[PDB]
């Protein structure tokens, strides 16, 4: 019964380690080992619950183990071990084959097969560790471990791509730790953690890996954004690091949201309006990648508010996920109407809810443009109003107050009027007419380099494939 | 300014007693015993002292170190302070012995904040304490910067401009930034009628900006450079000029007919 | 052929001789000459639809049902011309120099 | 799509409408 | 040994500017066939 | 400990206290290089002070700075301004890169100063600044046993110096291995 169980999950585990084994030793093929990866880390999840835990065990035992012998003893330790069999040498695959990883070349030292092997050892670790939710101390051994142990190595083109993941499981472990109970041994943890992510950072610039430094600077821009430092974040952007070419889209979507909310409180809302809908044609329409597309689709509306315009009702109403951004329509009619007591109470139920996503405390921002939104749209009706009419219609306090919130108006040029004092009304300065000067010709000079942006990274990537046609024979 | 035999002692005992000049001479002294224990920044290992030795005493010995330099208007100073008072009130979790202890220190960082007109820098510095809405806006506390900020829960400005008259916490400590609030809020409330509206009235601007006196209408305008006339001000400043140089930027005389030529010529080289 | 039968054939018969003139070659024909060539703009930006029209209406599905192939690519080639040429003079519009500055 | 669905307007139903008819026969 | 390895990078990213030139080669050489 | 605040009270006295102060600038110089960028021209200022004795821990701070900021160029300089600090026996990224970041612009000046004079290699015509790790470097791959790195960027250094002494301490006369290193030359 149990024999069966170890040898059927060890066989599929090899039959997928010798095709990425094969490929990474002729010339270079790693492009290739990418793909398959993909798939290895839903394979490896729906296959560690099934045959129970022993899948494993007998993985470390057929190859050699430089680290791993008491990592597997100290990962079925805080499980209450059950042994059976459980001594070493028990199940033996190799019997001397050279794609085996044969043994008397591998015992005698002549030969190093560890490279490929201990690598691709911790993958299978912390894929265990999340399935099993095991925290606490077998966190920060694991950490402990694989740190100094890439250090060592001299990770060549193919190699870059094995740790380029497991960086999202040392990030992952720790903030879920921390989550779950706060303590003074988190916050120093969390100081090496920041120290060890620029190190390893450097080690990619050289090589110049496009997931690895895709993943790196996702889980480095999420730490500035907790911590909450403008000057960590400002100057970590302007390099420029992150490659735009063999990148995931996935790992894009996530960049473009990280830069809407790090450009939101920079009071530059032009730049920060465009991040937040290129995240969102990015990211895929799946069921998976709907955790992201809450937390973007609710920070769109943010921005708009924002800006003084109002986004459409729509978007609350056809989609499928408006339970949720029930808050954000209370929102938008308070600040169209320009009511004052209206804002006030619908902050005050939902105020315990934007907490989670931190999007509560930009509410006190918007409060501002409620009646910033009023006044533009008194002002587009009547073009010549008086100073006391206005303050019949929102029920303001005094003349003398409304006169100064058209101040901070057109400072920036958003209503684009003059208020004369002497005749006693607000006219509007816009006399339309603009077809004829250069300032549409501005942005209309914008447009035909947006349609040539599309070029170098179109006809350049038509023989981009096209080279496996001509090399492989046809019949 | 000395006076016990020992530096911490007298750093504390001359900070209530005056002479805030002579007191940060003797802040050079202190400094030499902290960095040897390092005691002004939490290790990263553990070295069994956390309310015991002096470090607990440190977080009192920067915080009157740091209300004395803010009084003198010392930046580099000041910004020492809180750069070592930003692991304060971070690590030894969330309790030491009174948490927050005084309301007085932290106030000041985030008022002078304002004095800039900075918005950025503000509401994103607070995520150390990651409360913006209770450590700060339901903070009883120190609410003379949290008041501005609770008049924007119902939206009245004109209250929070009208504090820094009104407000009881302006007199002693924070009188230092109240005058540069106030200078500041009233020059961008004028700010409007300068670059857009053209000719100022005399007698209306007394009772616009809330003046008890006709002359001080006068005295505005000095300071913010205005030509005056009878009944009137007017504004010759809408051409700017001058700057330094400017090549091929805000509309340009010879260069402007250059980057004309040079956006026609981007689309022909893309198709050749 | 020797050096002077190089240079003086190319100054006569090439392709088309415009010479004789070299600063008005193209001064003289592409902004002297509009009336007789570029008139009417506004009906010379319909011939450039009239082109599109005439292929893209009928084929769009990418196969053979109106039989045509290079429809999209009939139209591309002649009307990128008429954009180029629009664009020359568009440069040499500025290139007049009627010595205006302030 | 902006301004229009569940929003509405919430006035001219009955009361605004029929005043209407009163302010012809004031002139 | 990582200034010779820096170098090996334009090997590569050149090498997908060569891939462009086969695109004009093909469109060339069926301009030979019809002249 | 931040190097900000520190910078900016250098213009106080007591400079006993401003040495302990770069010593706690020296943890954080691989952690926060953000708020130190702007206080970098008073590092500078202090180097040509005959007054400013710490320039040789005041070196180790600008190099960790400049060249996290993507300049290579000032990584060398501020590194050798002390000609103590220094470590090239240390394995590290930084100085890696800072080894071969020299090197480049050492083969540059190499034939530019050749025709000035042929012995810039044995002379100070040459910057020191070039010279020091592009000599240090090559007695680190002596002791190592590696003659790839050693003979390879000497030939590209134009340095005679290399070739003829190093090749006295390599010396085998199995007898093969003199013939063999000479031919890849």
């Amino acid at each position: 019964l149990h024999h069966s169980e170890k040898k059927y999950a060890e066989e599929d585990q090899v039959q997928e380690l010798l095709k990425v084994l094969n490929e990474i030793s002729k010339t270079t093929l790693t492009l290739d080992p990418r793909y398959i990866w993909r798939s290895l880390k839903d394979l490896s999840s729906l296959r560690n619950q099934e045959l129970l835990n022993a899948e494993t065990l007998c993985f470390t035992v057929n190859v050699l183990y430089p680290d791993s012998s008491s990592f597997k003893k100290n990962l079925l330790k805080f499980i209450t071990s059950n042994h059976k069999s459980s001594v070493p040498g028990s199940a033996e695959l190799r019997n001397s084959y050279p794609a085996s990883f044969y043994s008397v070349n591998t015992e005698k030292k002549t030969i190093e097969v560890t490279a490929e092997i201990n690598c691709f050892m911790h993958l299978l670790v912390q894929l265990f560790l999340w399935d099993s939710k095991e925290l606490e101390q077998l966190v920060e051994f694991n950490r402990k471990v694989v740190i100094p142990n890439l250090l060592c190595y001299y990770n060549l083109r193919s190699l870059n791509l094995i740790n380029a993941k497991l960086w999202f499981y040392i990030y992952l472990s720790h903030e879920t730790l921390a989550r779950s109970s706060e303590e003074i041994n988190s916050d120093n943890q969390n100081i090496i953690l920041r120290s060890t992510m620029m190190k390893f950072l450097k080690i990619a610039s050289l090589k110049h890996d496009n997931e690895t430094k895709a993943m790196l600077i996702n889980l480095i821009l999420r730490d500035f954004l907790n911590n909450g430092e403008v000057d960590s974040a400002s100057d970590f952007i302007s390099k420029l690091e992150y490659p735009h070419t063999d990148v995931s889209s996935s790992l894009e979507a996530r960049y473009f949201f990280y830069l809407s909310k790090i450009n939101a409180i920079q009071l530059d809302y032009s730049t920060a309006n465009e991040y937040i809908i290129a995240a969102i044609r990015k990211a895929p329409h799946n069921s998976k990648s709907l955790g992201f597309l809450q937390q973007s689709n609710k920070l769109h509306c943010c921005i708009q508010l924002l800006m003084g315009d109002i986004p459409e009702l729509s978007f609350f109403h056809q989609s499928n996920m408006q339970k949720s951004l029930l808050p954000y329509y209370h929102l938008t009619k308070a600040v169209k109407l320009g009511d004052l007591k209206k804002f006030t109470s619908t902050i005050t139920k939902y105020k315990q809810l934007l907490l989670k996503d931190d999007t509560y405390q930009l509410c006190v921002r918007l409060r501002s443009n409620v009646i910033k939104t009023g006044i533009r749209i008194i002002s587009l009706t009547y073009k010549k109003i008086s100073l006391r009419d206005i303050c019949l219609k929102l029920n303001l306090d005094s003349e003398q107050t409304v006169e100064y919130m058209v101040s901070r108006a057109i400072r920036d040029g958003v209503i684009e009027a003059k208020i004369n004092h002497e005749d006693g009304f607000i006219e509007t300065t816009e006399l339309l007419n603009i077809y004829d000067s250069e300032d549409p010709q501005q942005v209309f000079d914008e447009r035909i380099k947006f349609a040539n942006q599309l070029h170098d990274e179109y006809l350049v990537s038509m023989r981009y494939p096209e080279d496996k046609k001509t090399q492989q024979n046809e019949k | 300014m000395p006076s016990l035999a020992e530096l911490t002692k007298s750093l504390s005992i001359a900070f209530e007693n005056g002479d805030y000049a002579a007191c940060e001479k003797l802040l050079p002294p202190i400094k030499i015993e902290l960095i040897k224990n390092n005691l002004l920044i939490p290790d990263l290992s553990i070295q069994n002292d956390i309310y015991l030795n002096d470090l607990m005493i440190t977080k009192r010995i920067l915080e009157v170190g740091a209300l004395a330099s803010i009084q003198t208007f010392n930046f580099d100073s000041f910004e020492n302070y809180f750069n070592q008072l930003k692991p304060y009130y971070f690590s030894n979790n969330h309790k030491l012995s009174e948490s927050d202890k005084k309301s007085k220190l932290i106030s000041l960082y985030l008022l002078n904040l304002l004095s800039q007109n900075n918005t950025t820098k503000f509401h994103s510095e607070l995520q150390y304490l990651d409360k913006h809405i209770k450590n700060l806006e339901d903070d009883s506390l120190l609410s003379y910067p949290i008041k501005l900020d609770r008049w924007l829960m119902e939206g009245s400005y004109q209250k929070a401009w009208d504090l820094l008259q009104s407000g009881s916490q302006n007199i002693s400590e924070f009188d230092s930034f109240t005058d540069i609030l106030k200078s500041a809020i009233r020059d961008e409330i004028a700010k409007n009628t300068e670059l857009s509206y053209d000719f100022l009235p005399l007698s209306n601007i007394k009772a616009l900006l809330f003046f008890n006196n006709e002359k001080e209408t006068e005295k505005f305008a000095l300071e913010r450079n205005w030509p005056i006339v009878n009944s009137k001000v007017y504004f010759n400043n809408q051409s700017k000029e001058k700057a330094d140089y400017e090549d091929e930027m805000m509309h340009e005389e010879d260069q402007k007919t250059n980057i004309i030529e040079k956006a026609m010529d981007y689309a022909i080289s893309i198709e050749n | 052929k020797t050096a002077k039968e190089t240079k003086m054939l190319m100054n006569l018969h090439k392709e088309q001789w415009q010479s004789g003139l070299k600063m008005y070659d193209y001064e003289e024909k592409e902004e002297s000459n509009l009336a007789a060539t570029k008139s009417m703009v506004k009906i010379a930006e319909q011939y450039s639809k009239r082109i599109e029209e005439e292929k893209e209406l009928t084929e769009e599905e990418l196969k053979t049902r109106y039989v045509g192939r290079q429809d999209p690519k009939k139209h591309l080639s002649e009307t990128a011309d008429e954009t180029l040429e629009n664009n020359i003079v568009s440069v040499l519009t500025a290139g007049v120099n009627s010595v205006a500055i302030k | 799509e902006n301004w229009d669905d569940v929003e509405v307007d919430d006035d001219f139903t009955n009361e605004l409408k029929a005043e209407l008819d009163r302010y012809k026969r004031e002139n | 040994e990582q200034k010779i390895q820096e170098t090996e990078l334009k090997i590569r990213s050149k090498t997908e500017n060569v891939r462009r030139l086969e695109a004009q080669r093909n469109a060339l050489n069926d301009k030979v066939r019809f002249i | 400990t931040t190097a900000a605040p520190l910078l900016a009270l250098l213009r106080e006295n007591q400079d006993s206290v401003k040495t302990y102060a770069l010593e706690s600038i020296n943890n954080v110089v691989d952690q926060l290089w953000s708020e130190i960028s702007n206080e970098l021209p008073d590092i500078e200022a202090l180097y040509d002070d005959d007054t400013f004795s710490d320039r040789e821990m005041a070196a180790l701070i600008a190099s960790k700075v400049y060249y996290n900021l993507g300049e290579y160029e000032s990584a060398v300089k501020y590194a050798l301004a002390a000609k103590d600090r220094f470590d090239i026996d240390e394995k590290s990224q930084f100085v890696e890169t800072i080894v071969s970041k020299s090197i480049e612009m050492y083969v540059q000046e190499a034939s530019k100063q050749y025709t000035k004079d042929e012995q810039f290699y044995t002379k100070d015509i040459i910057d020191p600044k070039l010279t020091s790790i592009f000599e240090r470097m090559i007695e680190k791959c002596l002791k190592a046993s590696e003659l790839k790195l050693a003979l390879g960027i000497a030939l590209e250094g134009y340095r005679l110096d290399i070739i003829e002494s190093a090749l006295k301490s390599k010396l085998d006369q199995s007898t093969s291995e003199n013939v063999k290193i000479i031919n890849y030359l």
